[PDB]
């Protein structure tokens, strides 16, 4: 029921483990400075000859785009 | 420069088979026959349902040069179930690479497939068959569990091979871990020990392995070449492996601990894409039990002479120091689209000097794109830039290049004649060539001479026939030479003496032999090896005082020794050769006694005059001209001593005065050589100090163009010496009347 | 005074024309027997010769159409249609100017990697060659355009071999449908048909390999010298664009594979448009692409993705005369690259002369941009749409023929338009049209009279018969 996996984490407020105002995120490759990053930003070189794993905009983890 | 190119032992093999592909000697340790390993690794074996498989030949150098198959599998696929091939043997490449030590040989599949354990694939692992005469295992460090690309799965394991001297096995596998390669090291026994071929991934103890790395790193084809050799304290083998894709496909060697799989140092490329790291190279090059690092770049791009990047190779050649330091230098390639470093191949000691030698192949070079091999001799400073011997290849491409010098082998003595020998390969047109290194003669030849200062006047000397008493002087000449390996205890010199060199050049020989009467006189020898200096005496006259051109020019005396090369080892006549950092040819010079002053040369003073006697000439008539012309020389001695006259293109000569006794009858003559016609005449050879001449010419002038108002002399007095060798120029002028 | 004239054109009219350009000849009886028939047009005046007897014919140029060279049917070459009027054994000069306005003829091949990193490139590298055929039509009207693709070697351990059903679809493994690997295919030949190439590009789909590095310099290899698949043509700038977002496969990388034997930089593209020694040859080395690319005269362009804009920098820089560009959501690097290419294309203006009469001679003289007249050169360098070039050309022609009339065409090389000519020989007089037959005027001799002068025939060596 908590938003932050880690209750040190800023991203989310202490009091009741829930994101802060203004935040959206608390953990990830998409998320920069407790928000989501821009969509179609690259956040996982692949191996091999595989497509970029890309961020949505409105999730912190990268999607499966293997 | 001592590689018998003539007459060397050419092996063939199957057609399409890649024979020459990976080439190698045999030694076993309990015969005393030695083979040639070669590895085909597109021949049709005799294995059921198997197309290509490859094999390895060993090949009997003895006689009849046969080759014969070494039976490392005789089975086919093996199957995992009852329709289920667990491997895939076909097109495996087996024979692309070949190693042998004493009694062991490693053969390798790199291309061998493998169905892992888990689901039905086709993975490179690559595999090795290890033989040690009579028992045959199979080594597949790369077939474990961790089968996958990001795995060993890919590994191709045996795609370069080689031996420590602990008897542990040195292998490398470009395709493991996404293709960054990887380094596998076991022991000979626990290899041959451990071997059960019902169990498939065999875990060896005592494995050195480098591990997977970053991401960064993939595709950089660690293992793509292997080497051995010494680069830290103990006498341990450390790991050379070429990285020719790593650092942004700039080309990496890694040297690793052969301890413990430790990094220890680092090549970096200087060019992008020229593949540093293709071929690689550990020994001492130098002779001062250092291992050294070759590294072969073969598509490095040099700046020509126009300014434009050409592809020419380049092979770098660091020297290891008492500390970890490296002493790199560069070694560019000669022919473009040749691949210079594609093949580096030890050869040891392969004149017997002191520092090892090594060979490098540019297989595409050449005329015909057949192929060529580069011999470096060591030096105590590192390895000569000059090659000393070259090897071309003979046979044209039928479908492919040839390939002559895609992979050598030396440093064995296959023929026990104290030196090694050298196998190339040409899988182009599937041959394996062996060259044998010949006997180096080392030569001291002294050439000693009777004191080279002439005296004419000294002629204590008798000669046969008419006994003139003229003088003469002696010739000693040495002859000793030492070699080592198979060499017969005596061999045959002939030498030749030449007199007067550097001026027999159709002119006049001064210098002549006693009894023989000729310039030239030739001995034949029969020098022991180890010997004494074999000294003969020889006795040379010189001619009339009064009779050769000149006495300044020194005599010069030649000798040329050369070997009889009727000197066979018993064995298909493997001749010897000569050093080709020796003299073969010693000239001394003999000089001639002149009374020159102290500094040895004659340095005279020419001063010429002449007064008119008649200061006037009419024009319409043929007048006699006499012009008095005083010649003296009140330096040193004037060598071939003669005035010239250059007369103008009105007058020419009559005669000289000789109705009176207060001049001379000087021998002259008219000349017209080069554009100018004068009159010269000889004023002495020698003509000495403090002498003063005195004569008169005879001339008839008729003028040539109405208006000339005068005629011009010009006298000048010239000799053969080499300073203050003429006279100033003195111009005469008679007034037409 | 006496001079040439007076001792060459004396004989008659037509000779004393084809004496010098300056004889002039009298066809007045009321000239005494004696004084010159050939002179100076001065003499024949100071010898008080009427001057409507006086045939004294200037070479001279009329030019016939002049309409000014076209900017930007367009005019190319000015004057279009010069009449050359020419007495025997003399010169005349005529000027005319060279003017490139005609737009250059480029051909652009595409080159896209339809591997399966590049799934999230698809889009980026149809939109570029879309925006690089539109970009190329409005910048120049002869472009001719077309494309191929590549994924690698179609060989292991590149390719999927395992299982059976990873051949036809090499995303088997990961449950998805992709097509089937293949080394090179030549898809468009160079066409002007824009949207063809459009449609086609639009068609493409990618494929799948194992490996990071892909066999581009493979596809490159084959582009440029397979000229007769490719459509390259021969009078035009070429531009291979070439487009990846991976590193390369390069030379000696295929003995992983079991390929050693070398690129022989030949043509290996047969009628199926597939790179068919792509198993048994190996990727070609920089040296080789670079002598390829300098002897087809082929400007190479990197359109790669930001993860190896500087890799492909430094592979540029290790081939001279090729750029690299930035491929992404936006074409603008490479279309700028494009833009530059075609401004660095400069034009020669080589002159040649079709069906020259053999007794006609040419002079040129090169007015090129640094205004230096250089004689004996017509062909300037340098040069760019709209610059104008100049010749002056003096024709000389050896005596006179029979034709009385010849024409030259004049043509820049790879010039639509061309200059004519209309060479009009006089090689006689006017008043040799009014001549007498024989005997009758020429007193009671049986010679023949003309232009005022009479010239009997055989034996007769009389001034009149
Ligand atoms: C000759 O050249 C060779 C090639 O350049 C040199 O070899 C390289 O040496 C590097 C050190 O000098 C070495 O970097 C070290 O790598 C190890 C690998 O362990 C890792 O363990 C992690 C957990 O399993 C995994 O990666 C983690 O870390 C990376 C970032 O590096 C993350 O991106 C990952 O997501 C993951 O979290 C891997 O499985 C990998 O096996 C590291 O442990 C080392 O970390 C040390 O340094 C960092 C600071 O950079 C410290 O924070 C840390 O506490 C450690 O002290 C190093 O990064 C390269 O792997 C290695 N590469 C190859 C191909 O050999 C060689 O050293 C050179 N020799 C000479 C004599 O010049
Ligand atoms: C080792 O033995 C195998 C026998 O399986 C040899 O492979 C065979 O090579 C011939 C070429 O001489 C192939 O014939 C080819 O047939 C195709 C039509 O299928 C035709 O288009 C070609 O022009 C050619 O005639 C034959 O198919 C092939 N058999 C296989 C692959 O199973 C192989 O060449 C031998 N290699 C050596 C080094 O001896
Ligand atoms: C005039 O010419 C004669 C040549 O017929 C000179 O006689 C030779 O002179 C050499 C040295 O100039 C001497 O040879 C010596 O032999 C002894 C052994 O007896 C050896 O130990 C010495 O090292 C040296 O080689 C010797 O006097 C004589 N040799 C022969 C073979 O005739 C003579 O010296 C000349 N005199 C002058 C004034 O130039
Ligand atoms: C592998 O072997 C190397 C050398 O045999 C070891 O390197 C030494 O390590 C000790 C202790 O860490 C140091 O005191 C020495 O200075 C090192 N010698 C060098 C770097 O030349 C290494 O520790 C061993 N183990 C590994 C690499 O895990
Ligand atoms: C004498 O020996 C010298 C070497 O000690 C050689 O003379 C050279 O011959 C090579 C090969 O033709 C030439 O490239 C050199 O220019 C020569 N140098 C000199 C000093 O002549 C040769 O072996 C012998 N030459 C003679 C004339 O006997
Ligand atoms: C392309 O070439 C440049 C220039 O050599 C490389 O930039 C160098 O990168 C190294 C990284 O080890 C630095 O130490 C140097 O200082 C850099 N030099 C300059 C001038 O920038 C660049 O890394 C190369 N990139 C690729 C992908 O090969
Ligand atoms: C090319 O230019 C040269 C130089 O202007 C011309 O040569 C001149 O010809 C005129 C007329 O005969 C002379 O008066 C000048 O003295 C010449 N100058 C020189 C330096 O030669 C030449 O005629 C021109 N040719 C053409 C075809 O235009
Ligand atoms: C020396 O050898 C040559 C050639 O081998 C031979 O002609 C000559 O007779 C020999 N001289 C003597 C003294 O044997
Ligand atoms: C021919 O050259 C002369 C110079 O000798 C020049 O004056 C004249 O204009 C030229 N002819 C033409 C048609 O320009
Ligand atoms: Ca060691
Ligand atoms: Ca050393
Ligand atoms: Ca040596
Ligand atoms: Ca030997
Ligand atoms: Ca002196
Ligand atoms: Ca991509
Ligand atoms: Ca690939």
């Amino acid at each position: 029921e908590c938003d932050c996996s880690s209750p040190e984490n800023p991203c989310c407020d202490a009091a009741t483990c829930k994101l802060r105002p203004g935040a959206q995120c608390g953990e990830g490759l998409c998320c920069e400075q407790c928000k989501f990053s821009r969509a179609g930003k690259i956040c996982r070189i692949p191996r091999g000859d595989m497509p970029d794993d890309r961020c949505t905009g409105q999730s912190a983890d990268c999607p499966r785009y293997h | 420069f001592n590689l018998d190119v003539d007459s060397p032992a050419e092996y063939s093999g199957p057609e399409g088979s890649y024979f020459g592909f990976a080439v190698d000697f045999f030694v076993p340790s309990a015969s005393s026959r030695m083979f040639l390993l070669v590895g085909a690794p597109k021949a049709n074996t005799t294995q059921p349902g198997i197309v290509e498989g490859g094999q390895v030949l060993k090949c009997d150098w003895s006689s009849t040069r046969r080759c014969q198959p070494i039976e490392f599998d005789a089975t086919g696929n093996r199957d995992y179930a009852k329709d289920d091939p667990l491997e895939f043997k076909s097109h495996q490449w087996f024979g692309a690479s070949v190693r042998s030590k004493q009694d062991k040989i490693l053969a390798c599949a790199p291309l061998y497939h493998w169905r892992t354990e888990m689901k039905q694939e086709r993975e490179p692992v690559g595999t090795c068959f290890l033989q040690d005469g009579t028992k045959t295992v199979e080594y597949a460090p790369c077939r474990s569990q961790d089968i996958d690309a990001d795995g060993q799965g890919f590994c191709q394991g045996g795609f370069s091979i080689d031996f420590t001297k602990a008897d542990r096995v040195l292998l490398g596998g470009p395709g493991s871990f996404y293709w960054q390669g990887q380094l596998i090291s076991d022991q000979v026994a626990e290899i041959v020990s451990k071997y059960d071929p019902n169990v498939y991934s065999i875990k060896y103890n005592n494995q050195l392995a480098t591990r997977t790395a970053q991401a960064i790193f993939d595709d950089s084809y660690l293992g793509y070449s292997v080497a051995v050799g010494d680069f830290n304290g103990d006498g341990i083998d450390d790991f050379v492996s070429g990285v020719p894709r790593a650092a942004r496909t700039l080309g990496m060697v890694y040297i690793y601990d052969g301890k413990n799989m430790s990094s220890l140092y680092n090549f970096t490329g200087e060019q992008m894409a020229a593949y540093f790291g293709f071929s690689v190279a550990a020994t001492d090059i130098n002779g001062d039990d250092y291992a050294d690092v070759f590294i072969g770049a073969p598509l490095f791009m040099d700046r020509g002479s126009d300014g434009k990047l050409q592809e020419v190779g380049q092979v770098s050649v660091s020297l290891q120091r008492a500390s970890g330091d490296f002493q790199t230098t560069k070694l560019n390639g000669f022919e473009v689209f040749a691949r210079f470093g594609s093949a580096i191949a030890p050869l040891g000691d392969l004149d017997q000097d002191g520092f090892n030698d090594i060979a490098i192949a540019a297989p595409y070079g050449g005329e015909d794109k057949k192929g060529i091999v580069y011999i470096f001799n060591g030096r105590s400073t590192g390895l000569n830039a000059v090659p000393s011997q070259i090897l071309e290849g003979q046979w044209a491409a039928r479908s492919m290049p040839p390939s002559f010098g895609y992979s050598m082998k030396g440093a064995t003595d296959i023929d026990k004649n104290g030196y090694p020998d050298l196998i190339v390969g040409a899988f182009g047109v599937d041959r394996a060539i062996l060259y044998r290194a010949r006997p180096v003669i080392t030569v001291n030849a002294g050439l000693e001479v009777y004191p080279s200062i002439l005296n004419q006047d000294n002629k204590t000397c008798s000669l046969p026939g008419t006994a003139l008493k003229v003088s003469c002087f002696n010739v000693r000449f040495c002859l000793k030479a030492d070699g080592k390996g198979v060499l017969p205890r005596k061999l045959n010199f002939q030498v030749e003496l030449l007199l007067d060199k550097l001026k027999q050049k159709g002119a006049i020989r001064r210098a002549l032999f006693l009894y023989s009467r000729s310039p030239s006189h030739s001995k034949n020898m029969t020098i022991s090896r180890g010997g004494l200096m074999q000294c003969e005496e020889l006795i040379a006259y010189l001619r009339d005082e009064s009779e050769f051109r000149d006495k300044l020019t020194p005599i010069t005396i030649f000798m040329e020794y050369r070997l009889d090369y009727r000197t066979a080892a018993d064995t298909t006549g493997l001749q010897p050769i000569l050093n080709q950092f020796t003299p073969a040819n010693i000239s001394r010079q003999a000089h001639i006694l002149l009374d020159c002053g102290e500094d040895n040369v004659c340095k005279p003073k020419l001063e010429v005059s002449v007064d008119s006697d008649q200061k006037k000439i009419y024009i319409g008539d043929d007048n006699p001209l006499t012009l008095i012309v005083k010649a003296q020389n009140q330096g040193e001695g004037a060598y071939e001593a003669e005035l010239i006259v250059s007369i103008p293109l009105q007058a020419d000569f009559i005669g000289v005065v000789r109705n009176n006794e207060a001049l001379a009858r000087l021998s002259c003559a008219f000349k017209t050589e080069n554009q100018t016609r004068q009159v010269v005449c000889d004023l002495g050879n020698p003509m000495k100090a403090g002498t003063q001449l005195l004569a008169g010419l005879r001339f008839s002038v008729h003028q040539q163009s109405e208006m000339d108002t005068s005629v011009k002399f010009d006298l000048q007095i010239q000799s053969s010496n080499l300073f203050d060798k003429v006279s100033p120029v003195v111009s005469h002028k008679v007034d037409l009347a | 005074g006496p001079n040439i004239c007076t001792t060459r054109g004396v004989s008659s009219c037509q000779q004393c024309l084809a004496v010098s350009p300056m004889c002039a000849w009298c066809s007045d009886e009321a000239l005494p027997l004696g004084s010159p028939r050939c002179d100076l047009k001065e003499n024949l005046l100071k010898d008080n010769c009427a001057p409507e007897s006086i045939e004294f014919p200037v070479s001279e140029a009329r030019v016939l159409e002049d309409r000014p060279l076209s900017d930007k049917q367009v005019t190319q070459v000015s004057p279009q249609r010069i009449a050359l009027r020419l007495r025997p054994d003399d010169s005349k000069n005529f000027s005319i100017q060279v003017r490139q306005v005609e737009d250059y003829p480029v051909d652009i091949y595409y080159l896209m990697d339809l591997s399966y990193s590049m799934k999230d490139d698809l889009w980026s590298i149809q939109n570029l060659g879309t925006k690089l055929a539109t970009q190329m039509r409005k910048l120049t009207s002869n472009l001719r355009i077309g494309f191929g693709a590549f994924v690698d070697k179609p060989v292991s351990p590149y390719m999927y071999i395992s299982p059976p059903e990873a051949l036809e679809n090499p995303c088997y493994d990961m449950k998805t449908t992709c097509l089937p690997m293949f080394g090179y295919k030549h898809v468009l030949t160079l066409t002007d048909q824009v949207t063809r190439f459009n449609e086609e590009v639009k068609k493409q789909s990618v494929s799948r390999n194992r490996d990071a590095p892909e066999g581009g310099f493979d596809a490159i290899m084959q582009a440029t010298v397979c000229d007769e698949k490719i459509g390259w043509r021969n009078d035009a700038s070429h531009l291979l664009v070439f487009t990846t977002d991976a590193k390369t496969h390069i030379a000696l990388d295929g003995r992983l594979a079991g390929i050693v034997q070398p690129n022989d930089g030949q043509c290996h593209v047969g009628s199926d448009n597939h790179y068919s020694a792509s198993t048994t040859m190996d990727y070609p080395s920089l040296g080789l692409m670079t002598e390829k690319l300098s002897q087809k005269n082929i400007n190479l362009i990197f359109a790669v993705t930001e993860n190896v804009v500087n890799l492909y920098q430094n592979y540029s820089e290790l081939i001279p005369g090729t750029t690299v560009g930035v491929l992404s959501m936006d074409s603008s690097n490479v279309l700028q690259l494009i833009v530059d290419a075609y401004g660095k294309i400069r034009s020669k203006v080589e002159l040649e002369v079709r069906d020259l009469p053999e007794e006609l001679s040419l002079s040129f003289n090169a007015t090129c941009l640094n205004n230096e007249v250089i004689p004996g050169l017509k062909s300037c360098m340098g040069l760019k749409i709209g610059d104008t070039v100049s010749f002056s050309i003096e024709a000389k022609v050896r005596g006179c023929p029979q034709e009385k009339e010849k024409s030259f065409t004049i043509k820049p090389v790879g010039f639509k338009d061309s200059l004519i000519v209309q060479v009009t020989f006089d090689c006689d007089c006017a008043c040799q049209a009014q001549a007498e037959p024989n005997s009758h005027r020429c007193n009671n001799g049986n010679g023949t009279f003309e232009c005022g002068v009479c010239r009997c025939g055989p034996g007769w060596l009389g001034s009149q018969c």
